[PDB]
């Protein structure tokens, strides 16, 4: 029960951190999603939206606008940015705008989901991981952070 | 005071600090050592975000306390 054996340190109300040591390919199937700048939402749409399409990512971004209206004023990773709701929605809902940790936190709250972001080394070994939500990891959405620049979807094998 | 800063990769930075020092100063120390600009760094102690204009003694951070440097992930 390795993934369940992983211990997470709380760094927020909705966010935890960990330093695991394994190759993501041994426990997960990687579903590579396009390099169009919308892959965070493309990788979420593959795992969450039941109907798969090249434009399923838009549905995830639209769910994010509702989530930002609800939680962006009270989000910890949003207190750092000098951005307020209306600027964020203009910037983020645009094409080729990178999503990630801040977007995953609000989506985990608004959709009642637990989102885990696994970071890799270029050999598929995990350098670290962030979990948004405290739900079970067998029901969670698994995302791969290749480099610090790309997001692919992960399905449990 | 030798406080430890923990990152998402598991990297640990030991900083020599004084209890009167502000989080802004701790962020400037990390910037000089790792090159991470203070606008991009979230210092967190016991699951709470640390404000720049407040001191370590106000947050009750002591000699071998370990803070967390949580970075914004985009991809
Ligand atoms: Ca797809
Ligand atoms: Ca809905
Ligand atoms: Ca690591």
């Amino acid at each position: 029960d390795f993934l369940e054996g992983i211990t997470w340190d709380s760094v927020s109300d909705i966010q935890s951190v960990s330093n695991p040591s394994f190759t993501i390919t041994d426990y997960f199937e990687v579903v590579r999603q396009p390099a169009d700048g919308n892959c965070f939402y493309h990788s979420l749409a593959e795992l969450y939206i039941p109907n798969k399409s090249d434009h399923a990512y838009r549905l995830v971004k639209n769910e994010l606008r509702e989530a930002a209206e609800k939680y962006f004023p009270t989000e910890p990773e949003a207190a750092a940015t000098g951005m307020r709701l209306d600027e964020y929605l203009d910037t983020a809902l645009r094409d080729n705008e990178w999503g990630g940790s801040l977007e995953a936190a609000m989506l985990s709250r608004h959709l009642g989901l637990t989102v885990v972001i696994w970071l890799v080394d270029g050999s598929n070994r995990v350098v670290g991981a962030t979990r948004f939500g405290k739900g079970s990891l067998k029901t969670a959405l698994h995302l791969l952070h290749s480099g610090l620049t790309h997001f692919d979807a992960l399905r449990l094998l | 005071m030798q406080i430890f800063v923990k990152t998402l990769t598991g990297k640990t930075i030991t900083l020599e600090v004084e209890p009167s020092d502000t989080i802004e100063n701790v962020k400037a120390k990390i910037q000089d050592k790792e090159g991470i600009p203070p606008d991009q760094q979230r210092l967190i102690f016991a699951g709470k975000q640390l404000e720049d204009g407040r001191t370590l003694s106000d947050y009750n951070i002591q000699k071998e306390s370990t803070l967390h440097l949580v970075l914004r992930l985009r991809g």
